[PDB]
């Protein structure tokens, strides 16, 4: 069974330089681009950078300039994350992640770093009321930089206190093991993720991310879904 | 149908591993004996996509970079027709990625033509050129520009693949993408860095070839 387990979570005062790490296993490590991706407080998915099986392509997001640095080491099986000067808007979850351009199929449970001492770029709703057995749709909305009809926008389904997983990538596929009931579709600047039948298992938190290029990762600030 | 005149060759093919296995128990050169285009039981093996009989054949120790009388090696063969787990198998066995065929094809050029997505990325992680060119001077966002195969763009952009080598016509995956009217093909490429203004051999921009009204959507896009 594919793992990821991140450590090196702590507090730390502004200015403060952190060094995450990522234990994996149950795949071959060597083979895969790795991801760092965090989460602030209440905020969505922002992916931080990703490196390639063999350390050959390293991508960061524009905030990052310079302050972070990650790096790999195929005979250990282990990602890191090189975090200097803290700031107090880093204070998220930061995830550990395996999968290349929208595909993000596998997250660790993720490790919290606080930082002691403007809204997001896609637009979701903040509530949807869902009642058991009907159907609901969550939106994610964007400028014509943000969201097109030659890029990608994925699903992430999250628990509290759970590693997020894959719904749905390339706007409207969805994962093996996934149920049918989520589907995912698009129009113009907008893309709409849909629940039919309703659980209370699939009430939950859900995120957006519009995949750009192999630099560019926007994201929601979340849906929480409320199953009556 | 396989046209191999070999036996073990097209037990390989039918995914037949017991019989194989007793041929091959009877007679051990059998697991390299070349049919009349030279390929053994494990090109066919590849093709037919029998993984089984493939992690058979590598564990006997059997070359695995041998080309075929077209100069096709089983990585080209399984990359071709999408055998996702033997593409695997093979470069872990030390298979080359940039290995090319008598058309100059390295099985990338395959896997980007024919939308093996998760093929390709193994293939470009395990180090393959994406700026290999073919005897035609294509490469891979060649192929993947004119089947608009929008994905695959994606995949090869990340891997850093150019958007401008011109084939031997001259053509940019740009000039392909216009001429079939890919349109959100098109509009990648331009989007990232693909030039509206690079000539073919016929000194004509790819917006004059552009279909539809594909030429001013990529127009406006560089130039407003």
């Amino acid at each position: 069974e594919v793992q990821l387990v991140e450590s090196g979570g702590s507090l730390v005062k502004p200015g403060g330089s952190l060094r995450l790490s990522c234990a994996a296993s149950g795949f071959t490590f060597s083979n895969y681009s790795m991801n760092w991706v965090r989460q602030a407080p209440g905020k969505g998915l922002e992916w931080i950078s990703s490196i390639s099986g063999s350390s050959r392509y390293i991508y960061y997001a524009d905030f990052v300039k310079g302050r972070f640095t990650i790096s790999r080491d195929n005979a250990t099986n282990s990602l890191y994350l090189q975090m200097n000067s803290l700031r107090a808007e880093d204070t998220a979850v930061y995830y550990c992640v395996r999968g290349v351009i929208d595909k993000f199929d596998y997250w660790g449970r993720g490790t919290l770093v606080t930082v002691s001492a403007s809204q997001s770029v896609l637009t979701q709703p903040a509530s949807v009321s869902g009642s058991p057995g009907q159907s609901i749709t969550i939106s994610c909305a964007g400028t014509s930089s943000d969201v097109g009809g030659y890029n990608y926008v994925s699903w992430y389904q999250q628990h509290p206190g759970k590693a997020p997983k894959l719904m749905i990538y390339e706007d409207s596929k969805r994962p093996s093991g996934v149920s049918n009931r989520f589907s995912g579709s698009k129009s113009g600047n907008t893309a709409s993720l849909t629940i039919s039948g309703l659980q209370a298992e699939d009430e939950a938190d859900y995120y957006c991310i519009s995949y750009i290029s192999s630099n560019t990762r926007l994201f929601g600030g979340g849906t929480k879904l409320a199953v009556l | 149908g396989c046209v191999s005149n070999l036996m073990v060759c097209n037990l390989a093919y039918s995914g037949k591993l017991e019989e194989l296995k007793e041929s091959i128990l009877a007679d051990k050169s059998l697991a390299t004996r070349t049919d009349q285009d030279s390929r053994t039981a494990l090109h066919w093996a590849c093709s037919a996509g029998h993984t089984e009989i493939v992690e058979f054949l590598l564990q006997l120790g059997v070359p695995v970079n041998d080309k075929d009388d077209a100069g096709w090696s089983p990585l080209h063969i399984a990359a071709s027709a999408g055998r996702d787990e033997i593409v695997k198998a093979l470069l872990g066995k030390g298979a080359q990625v940039n290995a090319v065929n008598q058309n100059g094809c390295t099985p990338l050029h395959y896997a980007a033509s024919k939308n093996r997505h998760e093929i390709a990325v193994m293939l470009l992680e395990g180090g393959a050129n994406p700026d290999a060119k073919d005897h035609y001077e294509a490469t891979a966002m060649h192929r993947a520009a004119a089947k608009g195969n929008l994905k695959m763009i994606h995949i090869l952009l990340y891997y850093k693949a150019s958007t401008n080598i011109q084939d031997t016509e001259g053509n940019t995956p740009l000039h392909l993408a216009c001429d079939e009217e890919r349109v959100e093909e098109a509009k990648l490429l331009v989007s990232q860095g693909a030039s509206i203004y690079i000539e073919n051999k016929e000194e004509k921009t790819p917006l004059q070839v552009a279909k539809g009204g594909l030429g001013l959507i990529l127009k406006r896009m560089v130039e407003g």
